[PDB]
């Protein structure tokens, strides 16, 4: 019975740390965005020198 | 159990491919590997029948 | 999501029972293995007899 | 940090400039930060005073 | 938006998805139900006797 109950929970550790992975790369990435967002405001609020 | 606790996880490993394909849905070498574990269990049922 | 489920399995006395691909071989093997407990207990019984 | 940055909001739209002597006009303004009154930002976030 | 229409879909549960990624036309094309209409004149009006 464990062969299967623990052999498909190695998968799982295996698979979640690699989608993990990706994930913090969008996190940290959507700060960069929103960091960017920020830049993008800044330049026309800059603009905003009517 | 030395080959049949090995022949599951090789099973298992058979499935474990499918999973890494599944992250890996594009790479043919992901298929390869999972081919392989593919027919490897075909090779053994058909070892045992006969 | 296979790997989670049972497939039902049609043994032809005429059953189809819910199983997963290991329970089945679990049973399959499991009771080769017990044969052999069943089997060699009997033969315990019978070297007994033997001596 | 974004939230602060809208409240400061660089710049002071005021509107009343135009090349040299000609076009122009006076007064449409609105409140913001103080960018142009002689303060700078450079692209690194940070702060410069005149 | 010529990506597919749905998050990437990843089974993690006991029988379960994870969504993990986001389509980009509901960043692009999506709505807001925190936002209302409003509606303008183009024209802005003085008296005119003078």
């Amino acid at each position: 019975r464990l062969e299967y109950e623990i052999k498909t929970l190695e998968q799982v550790k295996e698979s979640t740390s690699r989608a993990q992975e990706m994930t913090q790369n969008s996190m940290k990435a959507l700060q960069d965005m929103v960091k960017l967002l920020e830049d993008f405001k800044v330049k026309v609020t800059q603009a905003a020198s009517d | 159990d030395l080959q049949n606790t090995g022949i599951l996880q090789d099973l298992e490993n058979y499935n474990k491919a499918w999973n890494d394909f599944a992250s890996n849905p594009n790479e043919n070498a992901t298929k390869i590997a999972l081919v392989k574990a593919s027919q490897t269990l075909t090779e053994s049922v058909n070892n045992t029948f006969a | 999501q296979l790997q989670y489920d049972k497939v039902n399995f049609y043994n032809e006395d005429g059953t189809i029972d819910n199983l997963t691909m290991e329970e089945y071989y679990r049973k399959l093997t499991g009771k080769i293995a017990s044969d052999g407990e069943n089997n060699n207990v009997v033969n315990s019984s019978n070297e007994t007899l033997y001596n | 940090r974004s939230s602060i940055l809208a409240d400061l909001f660089d710049s002071q739209v005021v509107d009343g400039t135009t090349e040299d002597a000609n076009g122009n006009k006076v007064n449409t303004k609105v409140m913001l930060s103080m960018q142009d009154f002689g303060l700078s930002l450079n692209d690194a976030g940070t702060l410069s005073f005149d | 938006y010529y990506g597919d229409k749905n998050n990437i879909n990843v089974v993690t549960g006991a029988g379960t998805e994870s969504p993990y990624n986001i389509p980009g036309w509901d960043l692009f094309f999506k709505a807001d139900g925190d936002y209302k209409k409003q509606i303008s004149t183009n024209v802005s009006f003085t008296d005119n006797r003078w």
